[PDB]
């Protein structure tokens, strides 16, 4: 019941970034949420003499229609501490992207419980802001640990690894990896019976509250990494074997061995687009080596958690979206594809804003960390809207790509 | 005596690793030291200063300014030294107030707060750094030491701990007079209230009895104004708001000054004059850097100035905020990359109006400015009145359908309906998304050499046409384009064309519909004319068949 000290490391002041515009609900939504964590003490009110501020906005979590209060703690994150003091964090789990079946739990409302250092309680301060500028900002600072920043969990990790204990000690099966303000549960195990020991977890979780209602049902091999594929076509146009050629020579950057020389060689001369042209059977052959290429994997690709995770993404057209996550360029580390039925059937930004959250998600399952993102759209559409579809806890880190990549191509 | 209750401190601290300040009294003339002796017993008597001993080395210094047109001496400190040693407070102080955001009460008073900030008690812990020395006659005894006990004027932290303090003391005020409304922005507090004039005055009166309560002295005797007013470049009137009546300087050779008076000053009348433009006369300013430096008004200035006047001509009123009625807003492209928009609830009636300019860009289209724009319109109507505004926007529906449907970035407007008030914004082309059928293919290619910028561009077909072009002063990247110009110059209405040139690729492929380039323009133009056109990519120096045996002929 005592605080654990927490720094910042040295050189850096506390963050100062500002407060954005809200809508007069999220406002409202926010004053009534704080309210009552005021009452309950778990945040209070704070004077001019903290110079320091994060921003604050209030969400919608999925299948829910009661407010939720999201405060971005990205820069905050970035200048605390690294918590390696008696354990060096929490070690990812290479076992959990592994299960077939994986369910995430929200546990931050645990935090909720445990005090923060009243010396570090001053970082953590935000900002309600009012309409039009018209009376001044409600300032709050966070007496307990707050959902959102990276030491809640390091914090809490102690005091959680003995809730689990009993759990673990029944299920060596089942490896559960927590990451901010989430429990990743997975298992080998069937899909009914997999449901089954998580609402045990929900319930060993209320036994402890004495002294966080819905799940999400991930599963990390209904899936895997994406090859190149080639088209298998009886009749090829010039303009089949102009993209073939295109795509190919695209691939030789990842694969050493992708030869387009006889390939190529149909192509010479200027001929109609539209038009046929049989294959040359060194064409033939070529293409058939090419193919048996593309069906091993890069060979050399591993990862290195001292580098960051980049995500690209690439709209394609009527609801898909793919994706690449690599450190170094031309050696992915995963790849997929983002489908539809999951609302914006007319809006783009939903959909790039819940792939950003999939992406992550699946991110976090492999590795334990977050990717940087290059968004396929103007930052002033991207920053003005995605927080009215942002559902998660966590926020990743982005930037924009302005000129169109010819790779979208390839990777249709 | 009716008991005070104490302000709350604020506990403040100087920078980290600073020290205090430690400058030297000024020499002053007799006359201004027996002024502020004057000053400051009557300020000692009043409690906001003390006479301190030699214990405290800090010092600021301390000047006497005499008061214009009357024989009041008035003092004042200069705190920059400590303000530079003063922590950071915090910055609420973001933003100033639209009238626009204002909903319409019918009864409105402000009540200035000039004295009050004098009556806030500063933190005694860092009183010691207030320290000031008023130097004595003839320098022939110490000159007499003073701190202070409340906020000074002039530093850093006095306005954010004044008004901490205050919406520390409003708080149960207004929330046990829910009928009213309580604004405070600097050193004024507006309230107001749709009741009748009578119980507002009482209520009025019931703040002041508040603000006693905690030693704050209030305006009575006339005092606390009531509409209208001139406030922040404003005029506030009981029904209706705009800007105030500021007219345009007039010169014949316009220096630097000359306009950075004036599109400061015609932004300030785009925000309710609707179809101001800025741009012909702010070229004028980005490409120079000196503050004196005079240039010629262009020839397309004085035909905008001509404009701008046609505008400021009449008064235009803004309407004040309902919160019961809808949010509108209207957009019209104006040209050049100038866009104008309106805000309101009623035809005929703005609550505000502004303008949008284009993004300093190599390449552009109508539709992502609009785009842009859109964004802008939307963060402000956040900003201001807490929501979004449902938008009338100069294009169709399906042309922005096709457009954000085959755009390669993600793209989105909010809710909003066509309005058929010409300039329409268009798409000016579309290009194939397979290759046409009978359409002539033009394999085009063009090279130039690093060293004389000497290059050739052209295109060799599927029907045995041919051309390449000589050309001096150019580079690959020019060429790449040149070869793609004449191809679309020399096909029929439909036509497949095929280039190497990535650098093309990402031209065409963002779709501009004006450039900054006039080579792509031309494109862009022929692109206009076309019936059908599929561009297709294939890599250099694989010599593919077309994109082989033109390549050769562009570097001979
Ligand atoms: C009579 C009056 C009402 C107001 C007001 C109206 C609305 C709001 C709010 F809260 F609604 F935004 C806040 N204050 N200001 C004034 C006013 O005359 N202020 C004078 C000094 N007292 C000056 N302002 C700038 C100066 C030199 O730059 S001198």
């Amino acid at each position: 019941i005592e605080t654990v000290p927490v720094k910042l490391k040295p050189g850096m002041d506390g963050p100062k970034v500002k407060q954005w515009p809200l809508t007069e609900e999220k406002i409202k939504a926010l004053v009534e949420i704080c309210t009552e964590m005021e009452k309950e003490g778990k945040i209070s009110k704070i004077g001019p003499e903290n110079p320091y501020n994060t921003p604050v906005f209030a969400i919608k979590k999925k299948d829910s229609t009661k407010w939720r209060k999201l405060v971005d703690f990205r820069e905050l994150n970035k200048r605390t501490q690294d918590f390696w003091e008696v354990q060096l964090g929490i070690p990812h789990p290479a076992g959990l992207k592994k299960k077939k079946s994986v369910t995430v739990l929200d546990v931050g409302d645990a935090y909720f419980s445990v005090p923060l250092d009243e010396d570090f309680r001053k970082y953590t301060a935000f900002t309600i802001p009012s309409i039009n500028n018209e009376t001044p900002g409600i300032r709050y600072q966070y007496n307990v640990l707050p959902q959102g920043w990276k030491g809640s969990p390091a914090i809490f990790q102690s005091s959680m690894t003995k809730i689990l204990e009993p759990f673990k000690k029944q299920n060596p099966d089942i490896v559960i990896y927590q990451y901010m303000d989430d429990l990743y549960v997975g298992s080998d195990l069937e899909i009914g019976q997999h449901r089954t020991k998580i609402e045990e977890l929900r319930q060993h979780l209320l036994r402890w509250g004495l002294t966080l209602w819905m799940g999400y049902e991930l599963h990390p091999d209904k899936w895997t990494v994406q090859p190149i594929v080639l088209p298998e076509k009886d009749s090829w146009t010039v303009n089949d074997i102009q993209k073939l050629v295109g795509k190919l020579n695209w691939a030789s950057q990842i694969y050493p061995g992708i030869k387009v020389r006889q390939l190529s060689k149909l192509l010479r001369g200027t001929k109609a687009l539209t038009e046929v042209i049989p294959l040359t059977e060194e064409a033939e052959l070529e293409l058939a080596e090419n193919r048996e290429i593309l069906k091993e994997p890069v060979h050399g690709v591993y990862y290195d958690p001292s580098k960051d995770l980049i995500a690209e993404i690439q709209k394609q057209g009527q609801g898909q979206w793919t994706y690449q996550i690599y450190q170094e360029p031309f050696k992915n580390l995963k790849t997929g594809k983002y489908a539809r039925m999951r609302g914006a059937h007319t809006n783009d930004v939903k959909q790039l804003t819940e792939a950003v959250q999939k992406i992550t998600t699946e991110s976090i399952v492999i590795w334990g960390k977050t990717p940087k993102f290059k968004l396929p759209i103007q930052k002033e559409t991207w920053e003005t809207w995605w927080t009215e579809y942002w559902q998660a806890t966590w926020i990743p880190e982005w930037e924009f790509v302005n000129t169109p990549p010819l790779v979208k191509l390839w990777y249709q | 005596m009716v008991p005070i209750s104490p302000i709350e401190t604020v506990p403040v601290k100087l920078k980290p690793g600073m020290d205090g300040p430690k400058v030297k009294q000024w020499p002053l003339t007799e006359e201004k030291i027996k002024a502020l002796v004057e000053i400051c017993t009557e300020m000692e008597k009043e409690g906001k200063i003390s006479k301190i001993g030699p214990e405290n080395p800090y010092n600021t210094p301390v000047f006497a300014i005499k008061k214009k047109d009357s024989t009041k001496w008035r003092k004042l400190v200069d705190f920059r030294e400590l303000n530079k040693r003063t922590q950071d407070f915090w910055e609420v102080q973001l933003g100033i107030p639209h009238p626009a955001g204002l909903k319409k009460k019918k009864s409105v008073t402000v009540l200035d707060v000039g004295d009050a900030y004098f009556s806030v008690p500063l933190d005694e812990d860092f009183r010691k750094y207030t320290a000031f020395t008023i130097p004595s006659i003839n320098n022939e005894t110490p000159g007499i030491r003073y701190q202070y006990n409340v906020l000074p004027q002039g530093w850093k932290g006095s306005p954010a701990i004044f008004q901490s303090s205050m919406t520390k003391i409003l708080e149960p005020f207004a929330a046990q007079n829910p009928d009213i409304v309580i604004y405070q922005y600097m050193d004024d507090l507006y309230v107001g209230s749709d009741l009748e004039i009578g119980q507002h005055r009482t209520k009025i009166e019931e703040l002041r009895q508040h603000l006693l309560r905690w030693g704050l002295t209030t305006p009575d005797k006339k005092h606390q104004k009531e509409p209208p007013f001139l406030w922040m470049g404003y005029e506030l009137h009981p029904d209706k708001w705009t800007v105030q009546p500021i007219v345009l300087p007039e010169k014949d050779s316009w220096t630097v000054n000359d306009i950075q008076k004036l599109v400061g000053k015609l932004n300030w009348a785009s925000q309710i004059y609707p179809g101001i433009k800025v741009r012909q006369l702010s070229k004028l300013l980005r490409g120079t850097k000196a503050l004196t430096e005079v240039i010629p008004l262009t020839e397309e200035a004085e035909l905008e100035l001509a404009e701008n006047r046609e505008i400021l001509k009449e008064p235009v009123h803004g309407v004040y905020y309902d919160p019961s009625k809808d949010l509108i807003a209207e957009i019209q492209k104006q040209g050049q990359g100038q866009w104008t928009y309106q805000i309101y609830q009623e035809p005929f009636k703005n609550l505000k109006t502004g303008k949008y300019a284009r993004m300093r860009g190599a390449h552009t289209n109508d539709v992502k400015q609009l785009t842009e724009a859109v964004q802008k319109i939307t963060t402000e109507s956040i900003v201001i009145w807490g929501k979004t505004p449902k938008f009338k926007l100069p294009i169709q529906k399906e042309t922005w359908e096709t457009w954000w449907t085959e755009y390669w970035q993600a793209t989105w407007i909010p809710e909003w309906e066509f309005v058929n008030t010409p300039p329409l914004v268009k798409l000016w082309y579309q290009l194939e998304k397979e290759p046409i059928v009978g359409a002539e293919t033009f394999y085009v290619d063009g090279a130039a050499n690093r060293e004389t910028k000497l290059g050739k561009a052209g295109y060799v077909t599927n029907k045995g046409r041919q051309k390449v072009v000589p050309l001096t002063n150019t580079t690959n990247q020019k060429t790449e384009l040149q070869a793609i110009y004449l191809a679309l110059q020399d096909s029929g209405l439909e036509v497949n064309i095929v280039t190497d040139s990535q650098y093309a690729l990402g031209i065409i492929q963002a779709q501009p519909d004006k450039s900054e380039s006039e080579l792509v323009n031309q494109i862009i133009e022929q692109l206009i004319k076309k019936e059908k056109v599929y561009l297709a990519w294939v890599p250099a120096h694989k010599g593919i068949g077309g994109n082989e045996q033109v390549d050769k002929l562009v570097s001979a």
